[PDB]
């Protein structure tokens, strides 16, 4: 129907190409009175979009709202939830602050976000930690909203695991930073992976505090979600080069593709609404001086152009595009991996060590280790076929297994290792405090010189 | 210097009352050069153009705390949501003094929802204190609601972990239906008589009339209800001898808003005693950045200590509400509101009247069967 698509100013996207994004398309237009109104707003106060809703809901009963925010504010999503609850108009938060992660949407609202839930994102992050076997970790949660469900999901997922995750006691910030009681909690931290749950500015403050206290070591990893990190256009100070993040803000899968997919979902919903029901316009007259069917529970497993854009029970997508990124050496959020329908895709599965996170920060505890299979010492077995998990009294290994007898290029098969010298090396790494770097030999036996060639 | 204050559409004398509180509070807080002001609203049933007038006026007015004080809505909205979301957009606390729902009182959904009243689930904590009154242990949970009901269940099991007993059966479902007589039969077939009941007015009244058509009103049927279950026709659809709860100085709107404005005024003077004074911006025109010291203002507010109060010794808990308020324990003695108990900060004091049960005599029924 009448759809007003107002956007922000992210990535300098012009307002002109969106008119031909639907215009020459929609060959089989079964709803006739369908129009688009492309709009931009130079201010992100609530008053602007409230005025837009009040003069465009009265503006010939516009039934469609697609909003994309360029700023870094999550209360805009709560305002859109309120507007979609009151006006009963389907609103699609696209990117930026338009689709940031809130706690619990209302049952009487038709708002949707084009992202994953915090449970799915925590599942992907724990899948990363399972694929890299980083079993010793911690958890730092502030008074940022939605923390009890998050810690509960982490504890149950550890309890739903075959790993036996080494979880340190959860560091809770009751009030603002004091450097009297928070410092004592930082001194208790000696694990590897740090899991932070706060805003972006508070994350910069905590990283600056950890850099001032020396808690930003190569051991001390940093995994935050997309809501902590935010948009790509702001990179503040005190960031380790290698800052692990998982976001759906794809610059490749750009804004025009997002809103075209939203148009396809809206046309699918309108086509099913016409094939099921007669009275297609369902709107409200005005805001001042104050429903038949819900489109919230109508387009659940919607699929447009072979894109799995099905809806969850929390307004999220079932399979959004999850992209794992890190910070490079050139202070940019470098794209690393993606996520399939079920399998975690790891392009850089070979994990880079990041010896230099900053200028004067050397790392000299990574020891390259190769071995050969001997029966009482080097016991190399398969990984789990169900969970891809070694039992935590074993260590991972990899091998450049060549496939064919003639070629020289092969794969890096990763397997489990138990034995005596395994335990010796683990007690050394607990004693000498280094990081073991185990892989397997591919040339053959121990050592034999053939004309100065070992 | 000047400090604006937002107002509520309820009536006309509370404005002069907090102007009197302005005149009294500026006297007892030193000779500082602060100035206090006010900003009124109009009569609109919906909160949409109310929040529109808020963002027209109160954002540019640089108010410090909006104290929403309209419980008697003629419709069934009960929505202080958009003004609270507008203030939390620039991180400003709102004293929501209308209802006691935990879905409003969630820190996950609502950012700065700091008021003086607690939600109804604290009554369940008082019900845990009721487990100290008659020394009863086998309990049965029955909550029709789901949003506040799950958090009430979580804090109920948290307090239940202390005695290390457990509830016999927990029950949550969808309100509005009436075919819950099978649930009444499932409640009959359990060996506890503690009927922990939590619902709305009409739903609890309807399921109690369904229980009354099922013989659940006889001897031994122990009923324990709250404020929403004694309001309206649920007050009419209540037996003769049921035990309910009541607030003290909650319906007393004048003293409530009086010591609320006193709390706000001492908090403003306490922040003026503190450094790093940042004002909320005039975000209506042009200003897109937010007031960054909102959680800093919450760090100021959550550490508030008191010694005097009109309604009583107010104190913020770990969730920003009243610690152990004055509570009343009512007994509908033959369709007559008869107060039989009070509850101070730590103890239940019965009055000189008796405690009449809906079943047998005034003594407590031994509802623990020998199986
Ligand atoms: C998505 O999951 C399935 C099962 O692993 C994979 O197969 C696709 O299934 C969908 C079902 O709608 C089909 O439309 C596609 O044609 C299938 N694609 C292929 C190539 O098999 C699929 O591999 C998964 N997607 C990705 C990104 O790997
Ligand atoms: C100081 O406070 C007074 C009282 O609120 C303000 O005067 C106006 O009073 C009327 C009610 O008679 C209300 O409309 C508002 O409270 C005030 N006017 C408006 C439209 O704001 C007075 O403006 C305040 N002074 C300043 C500059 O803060
Ligand atoms: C709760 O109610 C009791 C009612 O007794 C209040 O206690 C009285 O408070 C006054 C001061 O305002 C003092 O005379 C005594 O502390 C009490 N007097 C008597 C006779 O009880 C109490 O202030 C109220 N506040 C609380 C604790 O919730
Ligand atoms: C009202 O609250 C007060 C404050 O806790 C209670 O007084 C305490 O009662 C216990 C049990 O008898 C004593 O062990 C404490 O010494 C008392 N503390 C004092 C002196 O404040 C009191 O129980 C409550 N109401 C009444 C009068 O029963
Ligand atoms: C840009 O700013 C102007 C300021 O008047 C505003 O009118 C307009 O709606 C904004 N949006 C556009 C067209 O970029
Ligand atoms: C999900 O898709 C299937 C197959 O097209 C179909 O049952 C329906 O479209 C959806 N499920 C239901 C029952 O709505
Ligand atoms: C190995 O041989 C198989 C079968 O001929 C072939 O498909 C594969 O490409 C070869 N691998 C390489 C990299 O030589
Ligand atoms: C070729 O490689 C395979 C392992 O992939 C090995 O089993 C086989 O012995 C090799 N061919 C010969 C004839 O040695
Ligand atoms: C509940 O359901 C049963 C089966 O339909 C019915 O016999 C019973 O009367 C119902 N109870 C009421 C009165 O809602
Ligand atoms: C309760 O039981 C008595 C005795 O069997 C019977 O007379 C009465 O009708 C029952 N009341 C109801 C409606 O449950
Ligand atoms: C609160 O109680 C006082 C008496 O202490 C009374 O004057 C006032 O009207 C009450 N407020 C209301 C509106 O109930
Ligand atoms: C004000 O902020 C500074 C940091 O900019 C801090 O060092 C100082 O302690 C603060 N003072 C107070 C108590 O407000």
């Amino acid at each position: 129907l009448n759809i007003a698509v107002l956007l922000g100013h992210s990535h300098d996207v012009t307002e002109r190409e969106l008119r031909n994004l639907w215009g020459p398309e929609q060959a089989t237009g079964l709803p006739l009175d369908v129009n688009v109104v492309a709009l931009l707003m130079n201010r992100t106060d609530p008053k602007s979009l409230i005025t837009h809703v009040c003069d465009l809901m009265s503006g010939a009963r516009i039934h469609g709202l697609v909003f994309g925010d360029d700023t870094d504010q999550e209360a805009v999503a709560q305002m859109l939830d309120f507007i979609s609850s009151q006006t009963f108009i389907p609103i699609l938060g696209i990117a930026g602050g338009a689709s940031m992660i809130m706690a619990d949407k209302d049952p009487t609202s038709t708002f949707f976000q084009f992202g994953a839930s915090i449970q799915q994102q925590a599942t992907v992050m724990l899948k990363i930690m399972q694929d890299y076997d980083w079993h010793v970790f911690s958890l730092v949660t502030t008074i940022f909203p939605g923390y009890r469900d998050f810690i509960s999901f982490i504890k149950t997922t550890v309890d739903n695991s075959f790993v036996g995750w080494d979880m340190q006691n959860v560091i809770t910030l009751d009030t603002s930073f004091e450097d009297a009681k928070t410092q004592v909690q930082l001194k208790k931290i000696h694990s590897s992976v740090i899991l932070l749950y706060c805003s972006k500015d508070e994350a910069v403050l905590i990283l600056s505090e950890a850099r001032s206290l020396g808690l930003t070591g190569y051991d001390f990893f940093w995994i935050v979600p997309s809501l902590v990190s935010g948009n790509t256009e702001l990179i503040p100070k005190e960031f380790p080069s290698g800052l692990i993040s998982v976001s759906y803000d794809d610059w490749d899968y750009s804004l025009e593709a997002r809103v075209r997919d939203g148009l396809g979902i809206l046309t699918t919903a309108a086509s099913s609404m016409l094939e099921k029901f007669s009275y297609i316009p369902e709107a409200k007259a005005s805001c001042y001086g104050q429903p038949l069917h819900t489109l919230h529970q109508f387009m659940v497993n919607v699929t447009w152009d072979g894109k799995d854009l099905s809806f969850t029970e929390e307004g999220y997508q079932v399979h959004p595009r999850l992209v794992v990124i890190v910070l490079n050496k050139d202070r940019e959020w470098e794209k690393v991996g993606k996520w399939e329908n079920q399998t975690l895709s790891l392009r850089h599965a070979v994990w880079p060590r990041y010896k230099s996170f900053s200028d004067c920060e050397p790392d000299d505890n990574h020891l390259s280790i190769v071995t050969l299979e001997e029966a009482p010492f080097v016991i190399v077995e398969d990984i789990d076929p169900l969970t891809e998990t070694c039992v935590r009294n074993t260590v991972p290994c990899r091998k450049f297994v060549k496939i064919n007898n003639s070629t020289n290029e092969g794969m890096n098969v990763k397997k489990c290792c138990k034995g005596f010298c395994i335990d010796i090396l683990k007690k050394l790494s607990r004693t000498v405090k280094f990081t073991y770097d185990l892989y397997l030999v591919t040339n053959g036996k121990h050592g034999k010189k053939v004309n100065n060639v070992w | 210097k000047i400090v604006n204050i937002g107002a509520v559409l309820s009536t006309r004398k509370h404005e002069q009352m907090f102007r009197e509180a302005v005149n009294q509070a500026n006297k007892r807080h030193g000779s500082w050069k602060i100035q206090l002001n006010a900003t009124s609203v109009t009569h609109k049933p919906n909160a949409i153009q109310m929040a529109l007038s808020v963002c027209e006026d109160l954002i540019s007015s640089q108010v410090y705390a909006i104290l929403v004080s309209h419980p008697p809505t003629p419709n069934d909205h009960f929505t202080p949501t958009p003004v609270s979301y507008t203030a939390g957009f620039y991180r400003i606390p709102v004293l929501g003094l209308t209802t006691r729902m935990s879905i409003y009182s969630d820190k996950s959904i609502h950012l700065s929802f700091l008021r003086t009243v607690p939600p109804y689930s604290h009554q369940s904590s008082v019900w845990f204190e009721m487990m100290r009154v008659y020394n009863w242990n086998h309990i049965i949970l029955l909550v029709s609601d789901d949003h506040e009901g799950r958090a009430a269940q979580k804090r109920l099991e948290t307090l239940l972990e202390e005695r290390e007993s457990k509830a016999e059966k927990v029950l949550q479902f969808d309100p509005g239906t009436k075919n819950v007589t099978a649930l009444l039969m499932e409640a009959r077939e359990l060996e506890a008589r503690v009927i922990i009941l939590s619902a709305s007015e009409d739903d609890a009244a309807t399921v109690y009339r369904a229980a009354a058509m099922l013989n659940m009103t006889g001897s031994g049927y122990v009923w324990l209800v709250g404020e929403r279950e004694i309001s309206g026709n649920a007050l009419r659809y209540a037996p003769d001898g049921i035990i309910g709860l009541q607030l003290i100085n909650g319906k007393n709107e004048s003293a409530h808003i009086s010591d609320a404005v006193g709390v706000v005024a001492q908090a403003v003077h306490e922040l003026l005693e503190k450094e790093n004074i940042t004002d909320p911006p005039r975000g209506c025109v042009g200003n897109t950045n937010i007031w960054k010291t909102g959680p800093l203002f919450k760090r100021v507010l959550m550490s508030s200590k008191y010694a005097d109060g009109v309604t009583g010794r107010v104190e913020f808990n770990e969730d920003g509400d009243r610690k152990f308020a004055n509570y009343s324990i009512m007994n509908l003695q033959n369709r007559k509101l008869v107060q039989v108990g009070i509850y101070n900060g730590t103890h239940v004091i019965p009055n000189d009247r008796k405690i009449i049960w809906p079943g047998g005599e005034t003594e407590k029924p031994r509802g623990y069967q020998m199986s």
